[PDB]
This record gives C-alpha cells, structure tokens and sequence, in this order.
C-alpha cells in the first residue's frame, strides 16, 4: 500500500502551518489522509481543470437542484461516499444522519471508516 | 427442391438436404435425408443411383442443376423408415481407384488429360496450369496424384487448382468465381480466429537433388521471429524452383473466419473468393443445409495460409 | 413520501413518476457462492468475491405530460446504452441502473391511463499507488461548442473530451479546420466546434 | 431425459467418422 | 375510441375490425443485453445492439362479411408472406406486423359469432453517403398491366418493376413479345403486358 | 460523414435565390438539409419517376382514405417520419402535435433532431 | 419466549430480532445417500458419509435503530466472508451460519415498517494421536494494537497472529520497524503496532 | 487477478481463466476468455502480444508472475462480443521452428545450451544432466530435439529432466519442486486407476550398433507374467546402456489418479512432485481453472509408469 | 432444448482439437 | 442443466479411447 504523509493546511486560516525554523509542518500518513479528504469534499467535479474525473465532489451544484428533501438527502449522501470512497485508505463511509434545523437550512454528519479499522481473525495451522 | 433420381421425383419425402464441401475434400457431397413409406420403397433405391438436385440458383434465379452425383451409400432404418442417402459427384471414383504411373518432366494439365484419357472421364478444355513439374512415379489414387501434381504445381509458382466434377471433369483455379458474394448484409455470426499455429517465417531448403541447392529465404524474420522450416523435397531440383517452393510457404499462421450466414447462398462452392467486410476471403469449406429454412455456414481464410497448409 | 426519479443523462431528462408504484417496492440481496463438497466431509460453501446484479420491479399507472408520450419516452430510454439514474426517497435507493422489461396496457374502462410494469437492473461500468477509479463517469455535454473568450483548444479538449491532449481530434474535424484558423493555438470567441463521438 | 446422451453420441461418432472419410 | 386496421397489401383488402379488442391490448419491450460475470468482480450487463421482436396479442369475437369468411380471410392471410400494415388508433401502434397464431371458436350458445384470439409479430425485412434504404418496399401492383398514351417500356420497367433496366425482363416473355411489335422502341396504348415475377 | 452543401431554393417564391453576381447564393450543410427535408416533404413516392423509391412522401394520398381522425394521425407520423428519417443527418423525428381547427381541416406540428443534437459522454482513461 | 440473535464477529456487532420470526420457523435434516441398483437384486440404498448445508428461513418485520439502517447493516452482512452465529433461543438452534439471500419490503401502509424475508446456510471452515481441530476459529481483534507494559513481541505475535513465531510478520512492516527500536527484543509500553492481514 | 498485456490491465474484462499443462506438452498453455466491449476493442490486442498474469501466490501470499507467455492465437465473436485467447510461454517457438543438427557423443545440457546459443535463447545455468549421449543427427523441432535427447538421457540411468520456459529457458528436474503439496486435505473427489495396460515385465534388447550387444532383463517375471517389449535403438551401442535401458522401461503398468481439488494450488505445474494420502505422486498433468472460484484438476502418477510412457 | 447439440459439439471439436495441437 | 456437459464428455473420451485401445 504504501501511503506517505503530507504538510498541514489549516483550512481555518487557509494557510500552511509552519514551524519555527520556517519549514512546512510534516503530518502523519492518517493526518495527511484527513487533510485530503476535507479538500476532495471542498473540490468541485470536473470544474477545476487541474485534476482527473475522479477528483471532486458535486454538493454544491446540488443546492440548485429541485429535487425534494429526502432526494436531496439521498444525493447527499452517494455524492459524499463517491468522493470519499475513491482513495485506497478508505473501507467504508456511512451512518449519514441529517437535520434539517431551520425549514430549509441542513445541517448533516457522516462517518468514515479507515482500513485500519478493519477487525482481524486471530488463527493459524 | 426437385431430386430427380433416374426418373422420379423424391424431393416429395426429403427432411432436409446438407451440401458440403472442403477445399481438400474427396469430392462435393450432398447428404439428402428421407423418409421411406411405402411409396419410396417400391422405386428401391440402391447405391450407384444418379441424383440431381435442382434449386433456383441465387444468380438469375431459374432452375438450374446445383448437384449432379450419384449415391454413395444408403442407410435405412426400420423401426422409424427413415431412408438417409450420402450423395458424392464422381471425384470419388478417383479417389478409390488406385493405379501406377511413371511420369516424365511435364504440366499438371496433361497429366490430367492422360489420367482422363486412360479411364475415361470427360472432361471440359482444361486450363493450362503453366507449370512444369518434374519427373516422379505414383501409386496412390487417381485423385491422389491428381492432388499431388496440383500441390507441386502450386509450388513453383503455378496458381491454386482445384478439380471438381459436375457432369464432366473441371479444372477449377480458386479465385476466379463469376460473383464475389458480400457475406456481412447476411451475417448471423462470425469468428474471426489468428493464430501463429502453421506460422512459417523462414525455410531452409535441402535439395535431395542436384540442379547442391541450399538456401534459406526468411521473409519476416524481425516480426514475428523465425519461425523456420526445412523443406526436403525431391521435385526441387533448381534453384528458381526452390525460391519459388519458399515463397509459396510464408505466411503469417492461420488466419481464417468461422462465418454463418442466415440465408443459403446456393452457388457458393469450395474455393470460391467471397466477401466479407471490406476484405476478401478464399472459401476453405462450405456446409449448406436446405431444411425448410434455407442456411449456409461457411469457413473462408486468407490465400497464404491456404498455400500454406493445403498446398 | 416516496417518490421516484429517473434522471437520465445521454437525453438530459429528468422524469419524475406521477403516480407511487402501487402495491410494494422488493429488492432481494443474494451472496455469490457455490457449494463444494469434499470426500467424507460432505457440502461446503465458497464465497465468490464479485457481487450480484440485483433488480428492482414495480408496476404503476400513467394518469390523464400525456401517458403515449410518457410510454414513449421510456421505450426509447429502453434501448439506450449509457445508463439512467433511479433515485427512490422513502425506500431508500439510489445509484445506477437500466431497465431490462418495459410494458403498458389499456384497460376496458380507464383508456385514457396507461398500465405500467416496468423492472431495472443494476448498472455497473467496464473500465480498462493512487486513487481508485470507483467513480461513475456519467456526464454528458452537447456534441457542438461554442468557444468562450478564455478557451484555449487543449482546456476546450480536457473539459470536453477527457485526457487533454486530444485536441488533435478535435482540430483535424475539417469542419473544425474549417472554422478554426490553420493555425490551433489560435481560437476565437464565438464560433461552433464539434467534439469528436 | 436420457436420450440426449445416445442422440449426440450417435451424432458425434457420425460427425468424426464422416470428416475422417471425406479429408482421407 | 379505438379501432385496429389491418391493411393488407398483397391482397388489396382493408380490414377493419368490427369490435374492439376486449378486456385489454399490452406490449412489452425488453432491451438486448446478456450478463457477463468476470472474477473478483461480479456480473455485468452488456447492452446488444440489435432490436427485439416483439408481440402484440388481443382477442375478439365476429359478430353476425359473414364471420366465416373473416375467419377464413385471416387464415388464408396468415400464410402470407408479405407483411400486414396493423394500425390502433387509440392505442398509438403503427407498423407493419404479421400473424404469428390465429384461432377461432364456436360457443354452445351464439353460435353464429366467433370468439377470435389473434396474435402479431412485428415485421423486419431484409435487404441483402448516400441515403439509408429505411422505407418498408411494401406497394403493390397488377401482373397485368395496360400500356398508357405517355408509356415507354423502359417507364413502364421503372414504374413497375425498380430500376428501370428490367424491361428486357418484360420483353423477353413470349407473350409480350406477341402482343409488343418486334422492336421494344415502340408500343401501343391498350395492349396488355406481363411483368415478370 | 462528410456531407456538402448545395443552393437556396426561397419555396415562398419558387426560385433559386442569387447573389448580385449573379451566381447562385450557396448554403451551408445544415441549410441544404433543411431545403432537402422540405423538398423530399413536398415530393410524393412512387410517382415522381426521376427518383427511387426511398424518396419522397405519400401525404397527399392519405387526403383521400377514408381512415378515421386518429388513424389518419398516426398515418401523418408514420409518413413524415419515414420520409424524414432516410437522410443520414438525421437523428430523430418526434414530437407530433395535431389541432384539428375546424371541423375537418387539420394543423400538425413535428420536430426534426440532428445527429449534431446528440450529448456526448466526457471520459477518457 | 423466543428470540434471535445474530452475533458477527469481523464487525463486532450483535444484533437482536426486534420482532420472532412470523408463522414458524422450520428446519429439515436429509441424510446423505444415493441409490444403486444390482443386477436381480433392485435397488439399494448407500450411505454417504458427508452431512449437508440446511437452511433456515424466516421473514420479519421491522418496526418503527431504524429498519433502513439495520436492513443496510443486514445487506452489508450479506457480502461478508465471515461467519455468523445465529442463536434461537425457544427452538434451541445455535451455530454459525451465514445470510444467502435477503430481502426487505415496503408495503402501501405501514410505510416506516420493513418486512424482511431472510435465509441462512450452515457454515463449515475447510482447514487446508493429537487433538482433532474442530474449534471453530471466529474470534476477532482490532488491526491496530497498543503494546502493554508485560507484552513481548513473541507474545504479541501468539495472542495477535497464532503461532508465535510469526512475530517477523509484525516486525518487518516498514510502521512497525519505524515505531519500534531497531532491536526487536526491546519494546515500549503505547506504541501503536500494526499486525499484518 | 491482473493480466498486464503490454501496457493495460485486462483483468477487468476477463470471465476466466485456466492454466493448463501436461507433463510432454508443448507449452504451459493458459487461455483466458474475455468480453470485447468498445474499451477492450480499443486497445486491438493482436496475435504475438506478451501476457503476464499475476496472483497471490499460495506460498507467500504474496503478488507473484505465475505465468509470463506471449499471445498464440486471439478468436473473436461478434454476434456476442467474447474476445478468447490461448496463452502460451515461448516453448511454443521452439515446437515450431525446425532446423537440423549434427551433433557428436556429448550430453544434453550441452546440447541445449548449444540451440539456446544457436537461436539466442535467454536460459538459467542449466542442471547437469550428466549422462552422456550417442553421436545424431536430428531434423525436427527445436523442443522435439530437446525432447529426445532428454528421453535418451533418462534411458542410461539419468535423471527426469523438462524443461520450462517462464522469462528465461530452464532445465526443470521432475522431484525437485519446493513444497510438497498435501491434497487429501481439499480433495472434492479422485479416481484411482491402475492397469496394466502399459505393463514392463521384460524386455529383449537387440543392439542395431556394436559396443553384438544382445540381452534380456525380465524385473518381476513370476508375479505379473512376462510382459515382454523388445528394444532396437541405435542409440543403445553400449551392455550398461542396454542394462539401464532395461532397468528405466520396467514397471506395473499404468498407476494414475485423476485429483480434483476444489481449491487451486496456484504454484502447481507439470513434473512437480505432489501428496496425495501418504504416497506421493508426479503430477502428470495439472489444470487450474481460475473462475470466481477458483479450482484445479490433476492427473498424478507414479514415476515407474510415467518414465515408461513419457520417457 | 436444442442448443445442447451444438454447444457440445463444439465443445467436442475443441477439447480434441486442443488436446492434438498441445500433445503433438 | 450444467452435469449432462461433465457426464457426455466423458462418455465420449472413455468411448473413443476404449476404441483405440481395443482394434489397436
């Protein structure tokens, strides 16, 4: 498998942290993970010329959609387990929860699962 | 449609007709099934009975006479009469009949009027193969050694001849069929099959006979590899020779399309050129079947590895 | 609240039933394996890794856009290659699929409706470390353009025809050599060109 | 049921016996 | 309202069905495509590029022509090779089709009418840039024909027989050559001619 | 492909219409498609014998038949579809609309989509 | 009182039957035997000396976690390689088990509910004078292992990977050679180490 | 799993596939059936295109090249879209390019080191076979030369020798693979034969070369009958030549059994030496065939037999 | 019903055929 | 459905090879 780490990127500041000697602030190979994958979420699809098909996600042309409540949630949903589900690390991404707090302003949570979540059988000959 | 028999008509009892031929084949061969009550049996067909069939030929479309043999063999069964025929033109008298001749360095052409001359077989004017082949003497049968001259006739250059019967003996060079029929408009299925099997890439000629011949002659040696062979006949007794013999053996291994056709080009034959796509193939055998549906499957390859392989 | 959706994309549609279908929606999930029995031991069951083509049938009726055109449309959405996109909210379904079986009726009474009974079936795409290839790649763009101030021919073939450097295809159209100028760095605003298939 | 076995048995053996006669 | 028309074309006949089709007219559509399993991926759907024959099957009855001869008109059609034109007007179904099955029968009452349960096949020809040959070739003409003020043989060949140059084919019948002078150039008004086939 | 051009035919005043050169006025692809389709429209089958017979329309012979409205509907889309539809740059013909305005006098309504209409998909590996 | 238990194991979950099984629940044993007939003796009957896969199947409903997500879960379920254990209680069934086909319905009421018709197969593990191995082998640990304070690798490779000896395995992932010193005698307490597969 | 091809990976077109060998085949023979939608007829795999398959071995579990070969033949359908090949590793070339040799008293590793020389021939250090052949010359195929003079050494007490081409040519041993697989454990079902219809109880040499070399050796006269063959090579010019000519023909006829395994060992192939209960036995041949389960079928015998047929 | 024939005997010719070109 | 293909193919090897062993 054989996956490496990154640098950090603050999306609050939108800024790479950086240490005190002026280097960029190396992150493990799971933080490096997480840092990707907010970005693909954040990445539109086929918008931004400089990546692949694979790349991106599709929620904000969602929001112009007429399709209903639950629709819109069921697309919410494939959109960000399609974006998500494309890098090797992940295993699976579920329990979508929604909440529609104001009449038309959504809050939702989802969960991701990491393949070093998987659970291993313990026997040998 | 119409089996005229000697004299009667039985195209009133058939189940169904099988024409098929192979480019190698002994001869073309119709295999008529029928039922046998009590009216076919009185006639009491026998073996050595004379069979034409008579269909409207895809051509101009008037009657004309696709088949003209005579019955091989006859097999009857009893508990369902069932009467099956296994009809063949008479190029399989050649091929039983053995007999020795001694050869002088000539054509295949008169080599086939004196094998006509001597048994008696008509025969239309016979092309002028060309060829010189050299001296040899024969004991197999009269069609082998008819296909035997016809092979070493295609080497050394000579076209590809194919004798088939009809009334009277013809002399049938391969690609010169009046229509070249377009297969794809009635295509059910194909195969297209390529293979490296009878690849030949390079030869390395022995001469068992002086004019010391030796010489290899590798054609795609960079392509495909060498793919040798060694060729160590007797009949190349010349340099030309040998280089011809040589380059009427390359090609690029099999290379052969397994095409069923939904309707029954009736005229087609072994060895006829037809279409298929924009290319076009040398017919290596046909297999039509004229049940109440008429049906057509056929085997067409390109013309090296038939050199190749059936000469 | 149940509704259905059936977006296609090759004809950019997006058809939503009128009517719920009827008496229930089933869909079944079946394990692939194969049993296997051994010498004095007896059956055995073997996982297969792939997975099933699963379908989803139901029957609805197209009440008095009209039901000829509705049948219509779906008839031809029948024999479309490029795969539809069925998206049913209260059941909970959602993904690609196809429809295998298509069929109306006309009732004695009631000739205006149309009786439908229609069946789907999972679509999944044939494709020829780094990011897994799992996304579905159903988008679809009209088969002219019309070139934008800041186009240049290599971003018009990455936006419109994948890798980037099929712009050439694009180029050697005639008709796009036609309207193009000889030289393909140079693009106006303005004027039609033809993607390629 | 079981005549499929003789029938395409029959048709095997007079195939194979058939192409060896007419290529020999 | 809803009639069915069956135009036939081989016989000129225009048969119009005297009652409509009973409890219901369906058809169904079902898209080319056969699954394709591949290891450690599951099945497939590939899409087959051809269209299918489909089925449109109803039942009548005749009411006191004669329901005899109806029956026997639709059986002596039903060995017809060339194809009927089936029209349903309410319905919306257009095309040509020919009769797979045909049944009829007698009721211990009634039994003047007759219960029919028919069935049609949709109708494919085959024909074994430059503009598709799409059109069905389905038109019908006399084996006899008179010869017009304005006919030339080689008009008459078009008209009559396709392209033209088949009027050898008319001329080389013993008859017209009797009724038609020696020289083709020049024929006459009301002399019958025979096309061929 | 690769189908050409040909003249304007102004039908409204049944000539060909001519530059001040008086050459006459050339068209593009699609124009000559659009005069063919109104010609082969205008051109009954069978009768005109300087054509096939995959040319042409039979229209005005359906005026005579004594097929009933509907009928006579789906006679008119079957006709004007098959006429249409011989060209190779078409796609599909649909979309029929009929208003029969009086009692016995008809207006019917078609669109015509080119094979230039298609959608393509955006995909490449 | 009856109830139904499905405890996986890859997923440490243990998921109870809101609601028994319907009607009844049913379950068959066929011995394994085929016969053979002698000459002037007639047929026998021989024993085979396998046991069989029987099924059990039932159907359910799913009232108002939600039936969405535990048919998700169930489906999920279906894919897996692993064994579950099913255990029911008033008719005294108990062993491993896996789903072969499921599936839920939505009826036109009771549209929250989900009823559920599932089928289960006996489960047998092929292992590919001394104690005989027929321990089922389904326990499970989590991929990732914080090292304790008495824990040697030896140790850690018998209780997380079996044999002991394959504590190699552990040590030579690249993470592991990393988090662990290049001494592999010597470990730490909390670091994080990763067994293989 | 993955079927590299020359650049792509066809592995997600492929219903399935099956490795198969015999112990006097050709080649290691894998024929891999695909579907041919648009993507796959993109790429236009031809004839002569180098196949790498690749799969979790069972030993280490890990990704190695189990079969590296080149495309022999490619058959497509076009009514269904099903692209089919037949894989083969280039022992194949070998089989096909004929050359002639003269070759002096020497042994066979020199011999095959000498056509690999010949015909730039990538080849590992090749075992020594050790025993010393008479002086031949010989005309047919490259593998068929190879093939006898392995033959001519497991007569004269030499060891069973094949060879096996994978990247580069090599001298395989018959009872030298790694692991000896147990198949008991996953055995869905057997058929032990035993026979003896190839049966060695005797055998008469007649010497056609001098060292008048004449003899017999009959092994288990009294027990089975004498069995009897009688030896005429001219290769046999020596008495301990005839002697262990003799010795390496005697057996108890044919002793076979036809394995079927419903888990497929990947790493098994033909001469590999395999348990099946206690005994152990040479694969004679082996066929994998790797569908959505995979599964293997052998065919293992015991080594008197198999050096009595085979060699 | 019928397409057994012809799958098996295609089956037939390939076993055989295969089992000719790898053995000779 | 799927066995008559195992069990005719081997009715025709056992055949043929019992054939071959027998007149040869």
């Amino acid at each position: 498998l054989d996956l490496k780490g990154s640098f950090l990127f603050d999306f609050e500041k939108g800024e790479f942290v950086k240490n005190a000697d002026g280097t960029l602030k190396k992150c493990d190979k799971v933080q490096a993970y997480k840092q990707w994958c907010q970005k693909a979420i954040l990445t539109p699809r086929y918008k931004k010329a400089a990546y692949t098909n694979i790349y991106g996600s599709e929620i904000k042309d969602l929001i112009a959609s007429n399709l209903s409540q639950s629709a819109k949630e069921l697309e919410i949903t494939r959109l960000i387990k399609e974006t998500i589900l494309v890098h090797p690390y992940t295993k699976e991404v579920g329990e979508f929860s929604f909440n529609w707090l104001e009449n038309s302003r959504l809050v939702e949570y989802e969960f991701d699962v990491l393949t070093i979540d998987d659970e291993n059988i313990v026997i040998d000959g | 449609k119409i089996i005229l028999n000697g004299k009667y008509d039985i195209a009133n009892f058939n189940e169904g007709i099988t024409l098929s031929e192979a480019i190698d084949g002994v001869a073309y061969k119709m295999d008529v099934s029928l039922v046998e009550p009590k009216q076919l049996k009185d006639i009491n067909i026998k073996k050595g009975d004379k069979i034409i069939l008579i269909d409207i030929a895809y051509e101009s479309k008037k009657e004309e006479t696709i088949f003209d043999g005579v019955v091989w063999e006859t097999r009857r069964s009893e508990k369902s009469k069932k009467l099956t025929l296994s009809c063949r033109e008479r190029t399989v008298y050649m091929e039983e009949s053995e007999e020795q001749y001694q050869f002088k360095e000539n054509t295949a052409t008169q080599r086939i009027e004196y094998y006509c001359k001597q048994w008696n077989i008509p025969y239309y004017n016979l092309a002028n193969t060309g060829k010189k082949l050299a001296k040899v003497i024969h004991k197999t049968n009269i069609l082998d050694m008819i296909k035997k001259d016809l092979k070493e006739t295609a080497t050394k250059g000579g076209d590809l001849f194919r004798v088939r019967m009809d009334n009277k003996l013809k002399l049938f060079k391969l690609g010169t069929n009046a229509n070249v029929y377009k297969l794809d408009s009635i295509l059910e299925d194909a195969n297209f099959t390529s293979s490296f099997n009878d690849a030949v890439t390079s030869v390395k000629v022995l001469g068992k006979s002086k004019d010391p011949i030796i010489g290899t002659y590798k054609k795609d040696a960079d392509k495909f590899g060498t793919l040798q062979k060694i060729k160590q006949d007797e009949k190349i007794k010349n340099a030309k020779e040998a280089k011809k013999a040589a380059e009427a053996m390359f090609n690029s291994g099999e290379e052969t399309i397994s095409v069923d056709c939904a309707v029954d080009i009736n005229r087609i034959r072994a060895g006829d050129k037809v279409s298929l796509k924009s290319k076009e193939y040398y017919v290596i055998d046909v297999t039509h079947t004229l049940d109440s549906r008429p049906k057509m499957k056929l085997n067409i390859g390109s013309l090296e590895y038939i050199r190749r392989k059936f000469y | 609240v149940i509704d259905i959706y059936l977006k296609n994309e090759k004809e950019k549609i997006d058809f939503h039933f009128p009517v719920n279908p009827q008496d229930s929606l089933s869909i079944k999930k079946e394990k692939r394996f194969e049993t296997v029995d051994i010498v004095n031991l007896g059956e055995f069951d073997i996982k297969k890794e792939g997975e099933k083509i699963r379908e989803i049938s139901f029957k609805t009726f197209l009440p008095n856009k009209n039901p000829i055109e509705v049948v219509a449309m779906l008839e031809k959405w029948v024999d479309q290659a490029e795969p539809l996109r069925l998206i049913i909210t209260g059941f909970g379904y959602n993904g690609l699929v196809t429809i295998s079986s298509f069929s109306n009726t006309q009732t004695a009474g009631r000739e205006e409706d149309r009786d439908i009974e229609i069946t789907f079936r999972t679509y999944r795409e044939l494709k020829i470390t780094d990011l897994k290839d799992n996304r579905p790649n159903t988008q679809t763009k009209s088969k002219i353009y019309t070139v934008k101030a800041s186009d240049t021919l290599y971003k018009i073939a990455k936006n419109l025809l994948g890798k980037g450097s099929r712009w050439p295809e694009i180029y050697n159209i005639p008709e796009n050599k036609k309207v193009i100028g000889k030289n393909p760095n140079i693009i106006k605003k303005g004027k039609l060109v033809i993607p390629s298939k | 049921k079981e005549e499929m076995i003789q029938e395409l048995l029959s048709q095997v053996e007079s195939g194979i016996r058939e192409a060896l006669q007419d290529i020999g």
